[PDB]
RNA sequence: GCAGAGGUUCUAGCUACACCCUCUAUAAAAAACUAAGGACCACACGA
DNA sequence: CTCTGAATCTCTTCCTCGTGTGGTCAGGACG
DNA sequence: CGTCCGAAGAGATTCAGAG
């Protein structure tokens, strides 16, 4: 079954590979973290509720009264969206909190609360996500980008090489808290363990041991296994296993029972092992150098005295087994140590560390934390604690936890938040595994390490740093205020909390202002992961090895689609199918696979779970029963790809399509182009401005559909129905009986948005894309809108193209027009941009918005207004005044120069208590009437509606229909009904409609409150005049022209449609593109694009020669039933024989201008379909086509390649670079050019410039833009004076910045002079 | 606020920004000759206020700067005119905004045009090393008369027409013209008007544009070769020269002096700029310009005609390709084999599996080449004869127009092993070329390498940026002070040799450069070459018949002279052919020429004689 | 036209980068005309 | 017992020009 | 109305083996 849309046009679908599941709704990530943000949880997890929960004690020190949490609800925002859009007021939904105090009765923390308060509080003001995805903080669309952050948890790192420059490698483990200090282990070349906090100062790692209070005979049972020695008459006779005896050679000859198994100097063998477990004899004989070797395990004291005979972890002496032997201890605990896998580190750093006991340990910890204070024991104490083992200074996330039991391999998955004793010396015990050799460094570019932290994370952070500001206030305010004097409002200040969340949303790294541009830009933006933020990695410190794509990235982050420059790799947009975990860690859909049978359930596998199962390859050939035809298939177990067995498979590919982002995958043939040219042309897309009609693209990936719809900007039916009302401005739709509600459904009504101002400056305009009486099924495309047809993707225009030099004019980027392109407005894009002149209060009286102006042209005034404002829809060009304001004693606002376009609209916003102008006032009534008007033809549509439904219930009931037309339309409860569940229903309804007159007065009356109040201002200044220009930029030379497959250049010249090359045809070539760039840079697959275009333009030709003539409906269901079938085995598999014949007539009318063809992104059209597909139309099979040459005449040798390719014009337009200035305002260094800007400047002539004039035999020039060009005051007036005179002189002086120089030389206390 | 980047100094002391600056995107326009460029009109008389209001007042058109500000605001006729006044003799300087060499900043003549974008000469914008991608460079007007005749005299484009950092001419042909005179000097052997004998160039245009005769066909041709042999004087020789008819053509727009055996070839891009390079050798400077711009029409109208289009059939799958796949898979399968019946450890399996894929794509590359240029085949008026390819992606790689056989074979060929970020070499290589469908891993393996050349471009850029600031500040304190320095002492100049076959000759090594004393003849005591001459290409011509191995020459370092470098000591500028003049600064010449490669730079027994002797 | 003011316009116009005339203590026969001041940090993008 | 060569600890930037977007001590009441 | 609160390397600076 097709979709109405779908039915009025259909992609011809390639690729065998069916689609197991359908793609995700693609911002589903932002909406989701945002949803789960709010959305109240008893639970308490990952929410707000789950911030209040972890952050309200609000217990007074020692005052026995306590403010406990119990709800919050989030009320309706005081503006819509497009209101607080076009008023520039957040988008926010006000945040009230029901809070409740309660106060002890003195000395009784025991006994129960004297009273309870009960009251509610507005605290902070937080935005709210708008249905597209995106928040608006000050009037501009903002959507926050995830940020890909290093997980919390223990990570291990190699650090191998460069440390102490001898090859050696320095094992290190970080403890990184989710929020807190972090704590890390480090290896010296010594091999002393080191703990470094918070990159401070090295120091012993066995200090925070004796913090811990470990005992230091525990320290060294913990890390080492005790060897026990027997004093024994036989000369210290020592009870051995053969374990310890692996892997070391016999320092000495081992005898048993009076059998020797291992001789002096021999290597002892595993046979000599089992030969002496056989034997089983636990005491073996020692000589006295061996256990002089080693070290004592722990504390041994005389008993006659109690003195120590040895310290604990020291190495053994003769005459300390001499005192020992005195001592005649009967168990002697020595350390294992083994130098070839377990090393004694623990002992070395311990003979490192200079504290014996926990208080010192601890006052030397608080010096290295706090230098330059002297140590206290409490203050140490809790200084430490506070560290490690406070919950509030110190916060280890659910996440990672996970991860870091996880990556000690313990067993539960979920423990306290808190870290532990338990858990650093297990960390230091995996540390020294690590070093002893067993286990492996973890990697942090692996992604399974890297989490990703939504939105709705950050502002669950923010806000948590609002509520513990908040917290402390109020329990510094509580304690000394007296208990129950006033109502817990006032001691809640919604100020601070407020001002976190909003410059947290307004003001940050991650917090990217939106490019609102393409819907393909919108989407990709939202999807957009980024490195870069709070608690990540900047630009500058982030590593080589972080900017490469790991293994594990497949099918989670696009390797594609990375922006080029600084960033490179940093900002990897999110791959179409990835989803985030409920931990933050990507997950990629994989389809289950038993031995035989590839199963049809998916099951989300996160990237460390696929390491240990083998997932096959997309491009797996399937026998539609499970299994794979080939025997041997090629699989990614380990991160490699690597032929498998068909049993050994355990997983699947969920689609081709997985590894490509959004932007990437709707580039087509993109297993043809190189991955470079590839990631250019993705970025590429996001930078196309919309045209002025969208065209489809005639070759095409097949989610162009999938983005539109999901974009916000298309308009897609809440509930299916037939459209009663068609309008440019609004659609109407009819809903059917069985999807409208049972109650109070009426009929859904749709208002298009027209031409309005992007964060880009490109006009976002809805245009219906259905018409009257036209049926729309549920989740159906209503309207296009930008860069929008018929619900799929139209960024751009595409066009006839040949490859082929032409005289030069596409030297080796560069690119030919046709003048027909310009004529048809192919590439005209509508742009608005916005002019904003505001009132300011000053000195001498406020500034007048009076039309008058001193020393005008009467012209110019002429297309103001009386009250000074240009008129709605004036012409305006470059130079002229838009609104009149005079300063106090000139200052009103004028077009930029070259700058020329008309006025869709004018909006003036007034400060309250200051009068509104004439055209204000005009303005606001205009506006109050058209919202009265809008309102009011909504409620009688909203009446149709319900008496349609009724309408059709009261045929039962003996209501006769006559009687009805009598009975006013606006109320039918006179006429009676017999009693059933339709005439209860009935009465409702009616019920329900006199509330709804109720409500519509009243929201009619709330409407113009609002537009009637003045709009609030920024503090000094009285009224704001915001005007818009709306400029029709037609396609000029310089213009950046680029298609989807990465090739990129400009417009160089806009060729005669005489001039350009046409073929037999007589059809002359739109665009003539360079061939020699195809071979430079692999972008095979526009070649590829080409020829399918050329294919999909010929069939539309056909069909159009079809339409032109009066042709049978069976003639074209018959041509294009061929065509959707075109050999090789499609899984479209599309009948026409469903079609109603009447629908196949529409369907020809679209296809007529171009044959839409979906190609997979790796499993696209082959070459034998396109070559089949051209025999199908009279086009030639090799896709080359003899050309004539427009202005000769002869026709080409070596038949040129020509065909249809979608080609975007990029928003770089020419105008707007171009920065020509002669002299203009300087700056306070007086280097004139101040900057490179929209505003009047001169470009910078920079370091290497001038390196550049000096290599050249050039002096005079570089003297000039030294200094008279520049900053040289006198020199400038001087020459500017000359250069009128028509004498060209030039007067060096010297450079105002060289006497800045001087002078900030001079500041710092340094004697500088000129000598005479 | 004084060091680092935003510090005072760099910012705007060492580079200040200045006025009359205008920044717009890049644009071909062919018909612009050498020294000019395109200039958008609306930029022009923003950047050239000053010398309107000048004229105008001049003019009496307008009494006061207030009343010219005005016409000017008006835009009226007579400012566009004053505007042409102005602009046709005053040059503007064009300057990309990475100017990585001295090359960065050229003069131009102005030539106004209608449109908002900057119209650059194609041939200079390889030595510019601009595409036309929206890049923009910015546009400086010189003031004064001394600033606007030292932009003609040296900022100007024709006038250094020699990079500094080589003797060879940085104006070679690039990307069209280069294919199109490709396309001229080729042989066809049977193509229309083939065997007939044509009286000269004239008449061999005559019949290609008539279009009876094929532009490229064996013709005999009468031709009139001037020599320079004569001392300042062209003897002409007449002779029958077989040729095409495409050569014929591309005669006559050479100059007089230069010989018919450099045309005579097939003119790949190496064969043009020794082309360039001998005309202005000998012919001298303005002759090799007109050359240049003529030779820059001709490429383009002819590359046009030609028509050198790229398609999905032009490119071809060796047949032997599949059959070269299978027999490596084989083969790993056997190392496989021997891997898990443990004869053959992990390491030599892994490097064993990489030489023979390594093999296999030598292999497989070459099948492809051959099935490029081989495989044409085409009648001598017999049976059968075999030609180099027509086949418009060989026609590319061979003529050195865009691209090399590396990345042919990436084309239609195996594209080979790909390393993983590592470093290490993948096992299993890409076998689909980009013609034929790629496969999903295969991809990621590919992507892989291309993220890791992109950051490897970045750090490039980064570090050869810092490295050119420190050559340049090490440099330009180096000008040429003493025309001679007069010490007999010189670091000795032989061919360098790294057991191979020679990289780099004696005579391009000494070539420029001044002997520090008298070489001898192989012939005992005889004095081949002065004491202290300069060596020309004529003279270094005779040092290669001579076959001297060492050539004692004087160094900068050798050169005694304190805070400067003499000339003699110094050598050729290598800007222009003669003996660096006196004052220049070598010192920033030579940093900004090592710095510039450095973005192409990347960022990571027994003995056998070759030959008898 | 170099220190100020006045003049036919339009509060004020003495070269302020700046537009006309007068003189060294007094104000008008006269048409083209008028304005000289302002940074950093972050994000994204192009090369 | 006094320096040796070595290992560790501290400065110092780490391209170069555009074009657009936004955010920026905040004194605060009192004589 | 005015007025007072990663990485790479170079260099210095310890540092420490060895007569
Ligand atoms: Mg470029």
């Amino acid at each position: 079954v097709y979709s109405y849309t779908e039915k009025k046009r259909i992609r011809k679908d390639f690729g065998k590979r069916p689609q197991v599941l359908d793609v995700p709704y693609l911002l589903s990530i932002q909406l989701d973290s945002f949803q789960k943000f709010i959305e109240q949880d008893p639970e308490g997890q990952y929410g707000l509720e789950a911030a209040f929960r972890s952050v309200f004690p609000i217990q007074s020190y020692s005052g026995n009264s306590e403010l406990q949490y119990v709800s919050y609800r989030l009320g309706e925002p005081v503006f819509d969206v497009q209101e607080c859009q076009i008023r520039g007021v957040t988008y926010s939904a006000p945040l009230r909190v029901k809070l409740r105090l309660v106060i002890y009765e003195r000395e009784a923390p025991e006994g129960t609360v004297k009273d309870i308060k009960e009251q509610e509080v507005y605290m902070g003001e937080i935005p709210l996500m708008t249905d597209n995805g995106t928040f608006v903080i000050n009037g501009t669309e903002r959507v926050i980008v995830s940020q890909l952050h290093r997980s919390p948890g223990v990570f291990f790192d190699s650090d191998k090489g460069k440390t102490h420059s001898s090859g050696k490698v320095l094992y290190n483990a970080r403890i990184i808290p989710y929020r807190g200090s972090w704590l890390d282990f480090e290896f010296d070349p010594k091999d002393n363990l080191f703990v470094r906090i918070d990159r401070r100062r090295k120091l012993p790692a066995t200090i925070i041991l004796r913090a811990l209070n470990y005992t230091t005979e525990q320290i060294l049972d913990l890390f080492f296994e005790k060897v026990i020695f027997e004093i024994r008459d036989n000369k210290l006779q020592m009870e051995l296993v053969p374990e310890r005896l692996r892997g070391e050679t016999a320092s000495f000859d081992i005898e048993a029972n009076g059998k020797v198994y291992v001789e002096k100097g021999r290597r002892i063998t595993a046979r000599h092992i089992r030969q002496l477990e056989k034997d089983d004899v636990k005491l073996i004989e020692v000589p006295v150098e061996y256990i002089a070797g080693k070290v004592v395990a722990k504390d041994y004291i005389d008993e006659s005295t109690g003195e120590l005979i040895c310290a604990a972890n020291m190495e053994l002496s003769l005459d300390l087994l001499a005192k020992l032997s005195q001592s005649g201890h009967k168990r002697i605990e020595t350390l294992f140590t083994n130098d070839l896998d377990h090393g004694p580190y623990i002992s070395e750093t311990l003979r490192v560390d200079p504290t014996n006991d926990r208080l010192s340990a601890l006052v030397e910890i608080y010096r290295m934390m706090r230098p330059g204070e002297p140590p206290t024991r409490e203050a140490a104490e809790s200084l430490f604690e506070n560290l490690f083992f406070s919950e509030d200074r110190y916060d280890l996330s659910a996440v990672g936890r996970m991860k870091f039991n996880r990556s000690l391999l313990r067993e539960e998955i979920e423990g306290s938040g808190i870290l532990s004793k338990d858990d650093i010396i297990d960390v230091m015990k995996k540390l020294i595994d690590i070093r002893n050799g067993k286990g492996e460094v973890d990697d942090i570019d692996h992604l399974g390490n890297r989490r990703i932290r939504s939105v709705g994370e950050m502002a669950e952070n923010q806000f948590r740093v609002g509520l513990v500001r908040v917290e402390r206030a109020v329990k510094e305010r509580l304690s000394l205020g007296d208990l129950d004097t006033l109502m817990p409002q006032d001691m809640i200040n919604a100020k601070p909390i407020s001002a976190a969340v909003k410059e947290f949303f307004g003001s940050s790294q991650l917090s990217q202002f939106m490019d609102q541009n393409n819907p393909l830009s919108e989407i990709t933006h939202k999807r957009r992961i980024s490195a870069l933020g709070p608690g990540g990695l900047t630009r500058e410190r982030a590593g080589f090895e972080v900017r490469d794509v790991h293994p594990t990235h497949y099918g989670r982050v696009c390797p594609i689609e990375t922006p080029e420059g600084p960033n490179i790799g940093l900002i990897n947009s999110l791959s179409v199918y990835a989803q985030t975990n409920e931990y933050g860690f990507l997950e990629t859909p994989y389809r289950k696979v038993t031995d035989g049978v590839v199963t049809d359930e998916i099951h989300y596998l996160s990237a460390i779970e696929e390491g240990n199962y083998v997932i096959a390859q997309a491009n797996s050939n399937l026998d539609e029963e499970g299994h794979f035809v080939e025997d041997l298939v090629t699989c990614r177990s380990k991160g490699e790809s690597s032929l498998f067995s068909r049993d050994q498979v355990d997983y699947m590919d969920v689609s081709t399509q997985q590894v490509v982002s959004v932007g990437a995958s709707l580039i087509p043939f993109l297993e043809h182009d190189d991955a470079n040219r590839a990631l250019m042309g993705a970025n590429m897309q996001r930078q196309a401005v919309p045209t002025l009609r969208a065209d489809k693209p005639l070759v095409g990936t097949g989610m162009e559909r999938a983005v539109a719809v999901d974009s916000g900007v298309t308009a897609v039916a809440k509930r299916g129905g037939v459209v009663q009302y068609v309008d440019a401005s609004r659609i109407v739709i009819k809903v059917n009986e069985d999807e409208m509600y049972p109650g109070e459904a009426g009929i859904d009504i749709y208002n298009l948005t027209k031409y309005t101002r992007s964060n880009q400056n490109t006009c976002i305009n809805q245009m219906p894309c259905v018409s009257l009486g036209e049926p729309v099924e549920r989740g159906d495309v209503l309207a296009d809108g930008p860069s929008t047809d018929l619900g799929e993707l139209a960024l751009g225009q595409n066009m006839r193209v040949a490859f082929m030099p032409w005289n030069g004019y596409n030297f080796e980027d560069s690119i030919l027009v046709s003048e027909r392109v310009v004529q048809e407005d192919r590439f005209t894009t509508i742009h608005i941009q916005e002019l904003a002149c505001v009132s300011r209060d000053t000195k001498l009286g406020p500034e007048e918005i009076t039309a008058d102006i001193p020393n005008v042209g009467e012209a110019a005034l002429s297309k103001l207004d009386e009250s000074g404002i240009v008129y709605i829809g004036a012409e305006v060009t470059g130079g002229d005044i838009l609104v009149g304001k005079v300063t106090p004693k000139d200052s009103s606002l004028r077009v930029p120069n070259g700058v020329s376009g008309t006025v869709i609209d004018v909006q003036v916003f007034t400060r309250d208590g200051v009068e509104k102008d004439k055209r204000a006032l005009e303005i606001e009534e205009m506006q109050l009437k058209q919202a009265k008007k809008d309102l009011s033809e909504e409620l009688q549509i909203l009446e149709a509606g319900l008496f349609s439904r009724i309408r059709a219930v009261l045929v039962a009931g003996g209501v006769e229909a006559e009687k009805l037309d009598k009975l006013p339309r606006d109320r039918w409860l006179e006429l009676g009904l017999t009693d059933e569940e339709k005439q209860n229903q009935l009465e409702q309804l009616a019920e329900q409609y006199d509330e709804l007159k109720h409500e519509f007065e009243k929201k009619l009356e709330a409407k113009r409150r609002k537009i009637t109040q003045g709009d609030d201002l920024a503090p000094g200044v009285l009224k704001i005049v915001k005007v818009y220009l709306a400029v029709k930029r037609r396609i000029q030379p310089g213009d950046k022209m680029a298609g989807r497959h990465g090739n990129k250049g400009v417009i160089s010249k806009i060729n005669p449609i005489e001039d350009m090359p046409y073929d037999e045809n007589g059809t002359p070539v739109d665009i003539v593109l360079n061939p020699l760039g195809v071979p430079s840079r692999m972008n095979i697959g526009q070649i590829l694009e080409t020829h399918l275009g050329m294919a999909a333009k010929g069939i539309g030709d056909k069909i159009n020669a079809m339409l032109k003539q009066q042709q049978e409906v069976a003639k074209l269901r018959e041509f294009i039933q061929r065509a959707y079938d075109l050999g090789a085995d499609v899984r479209q598999k599309v009948d026409l024989s469903t079609f109603s014949d009447e629908e196949v007539m529409r369907l020809a009318e679209n296809l007529r201008k171009g044959m839409p063809i979906a190609t997979p992104v790796f499993d696209g059209a082959k070459e034998a379909e396109i070559k089949e597909l051209l025999k199908l139309g009279d086009l030639p099979t090799s896709g080359q086509i003899r050309l004539y040459d427009g202005r000769t005449g002869e026709q080409f040798e070596r038949p040129v390649t020509v065909g249809y390719m979608y080609m975007l014009k990029l928003n770089h337009l020419v105008d707007d670079k171009m920065h020509a200035r002669s002299t203009g305002s300087y700056s306070l260094v007086t280097q004139q050019p101040l900057g490179g800007k929209a505003q009047f400047g001169g470009q910078r002539f920079g370091e290497m410039e001038v390196w550049a004039l000096e290599a050249y035999g050039a002096a005079y020039t570089l003297q000039e833009m030294l200094t008279v060009k520049s900053d040289d005051v006198n020199g400038r007036t001087k020459m500017y004076k000359n250069i009128v005179d028509g004498n060209h002189q030039m007067e060096p002086g010297m450079p105002e910045s060289f006497n800045v120089l001087l002078k900030e030389i001079r500041s710092l206390g340094i004697n500088i002079e000129l000598e005479d | 606020m004084i060091k680092g980047k935003q510090g005072r100094f760099r910012q705007n002391l060492l580079g200040k920004r200045v006025d009359y600056s205008g920044r717009s995107v890049i644009t071909v326009g062919p018909y612009l000759r050498l020294h000019q460029c395109g200039l958008p009109k609306k930029m022009a008389l923003e950047l050239f206020k000053p010398f309107i209001y000048g004229k105008l007042e001049l003019r009496g058109l307008a009494t006061t700067i207030k009343a010219a500000k005005k016409m000017v605001e008006r835009e009226e006729a007579v400012v566009w005119d004053i505007l042409d006044e102005v602009i046709r003799e005053h040059p503007v300087l064009l300057n990309r905004a990475p100017t990585l060499h001295r090359l960065g900043i050229q003069a131009f003549e102005p030539v106004l045009i209608e449109g908002k974008a900057i119209q650059l000469h194609p041939l200079v914008c390889a030595a510019y090393n601009a595409d036309f991608d929206g890049d923009q460079m910015a546009v400086h007007v010189p003031l004064t008369l001394e600033a606007q005749l030292e932009a003609r005299a040296l900022m100007m484009s024709t006038n250094n027409i020699l990079s500094p950092a080589n003797g060879e001419p940085i104006i070679v042909p690039s990307q069209d013209v280069v294919l199109g005179l490709y396309y001229m000097t080729r042989d066809c052997v049977n193509a229309k008007g083939e065997g007939m004998v044509l009286t000269g160039p004239k008449e061999a245009e005559r019949l290609y544009r008539s279009g009876l005769a094929s532009l490229h066909a064996r013709v005999k041709v009468r031709i009139t070769e001037y020599e320079k042999d004569a001392n300042g004087e062209l003897v002409a020789k007449t002779s029958l020269k077989d040729t095409t008819v495409g050569r014929a053509i591309l005669w006559m727009i050479v100059p007089k002096g230069l010989p018919y055996s450099i045309v005579n070839q097939a003119l790949g891009k190496k064969a043009i700029s020794k082309m360039l390079n001998t005309c202005y050798r000998i012919l001298g400077l303005k002759p090799t310009v007109i050359f240049a711009d003529q030779i820059m029409y001709t490429g383009f109208a002819y590359a046009a005609r030609s028509g050198a289009s790229v398609g999905i059939d032009d490119m071809v799958i060796p047949e032997k390709k599949h059959e070269i796949i299978s027999e490596a898979e084989a083969e790993v399968a056997e190392i496989q084999e021997q891997f898990q019946s443990g004869l053959v450890t992990a390491g030599e399996r892994y490097n064993k599996v990489i030489d023979i894929w390594a093999a296999a794509n030598d292999r497989v590359s070459k099948a492809m080449m051959d099935n490029l240029q081989t495989e044409t085949v085409i009648n001598r008026d017999g049976q059968e004869e075999k030609q180099v390819s027509f086949n418009s992606i060989y026609m590319m790689a061979d003529s050195g127009a865009r691209g090399s056989a590396a990345q042919i074979r990436q084309l239609a060929g195996m594209r080979g092993l790909m390393a993983k970020p590592d470093g290490s070499i993948i096992e299993t290589p890409i076998t689909a070329n980009f013609r034929e469908g790629l496969n999903v891993l295969q991809y990621f393996i590919s992507t892989h390498g291309a993220r890791k050349g992109l950051a490897d471009t970045a750090l490039k850029t980064a570090n050869s940026g810092y490295l050119t600031r420190r050559l340049v500040d090490v440099a330009q304190d180096l000008v040429v002070t003493e025309d001679d320095c007069g010490t007999h002492e010189g670091i000795m100049m032989t061919p360098v040799i790294e057991g191979g076959d020679v990289k780099e000759p004696l005579r391009d090594r000494v070539l420029g450069r001044v002997t520090a004393e008298d070489v001898l003849k192989p012939g005992t005591a005889d004095i081949l070459v002065p004491r202290n001459t300069l060596l020309h290409e004529q003279w270094c011509d005779l040092l290669e018949e001579n076959s001297v191995d060492a050539v004692k020459v004087r160094s900068v370092v050798s050169c005694d002279t304190d805070f400067g470098v003499c000339a003699h000591c110094y050598g050729r500028d290598l800007a222009r052919g003669h003996i660096i003049n006196k004052g220049e600064a070598i010192g920033v010449i030579a940093a900004q020429s090592i710095g510039e490669p450095g973005t192409q730079l990347t960022m990571r027994s027994s003995i056998q004689v070759k030959n008898k002797g």
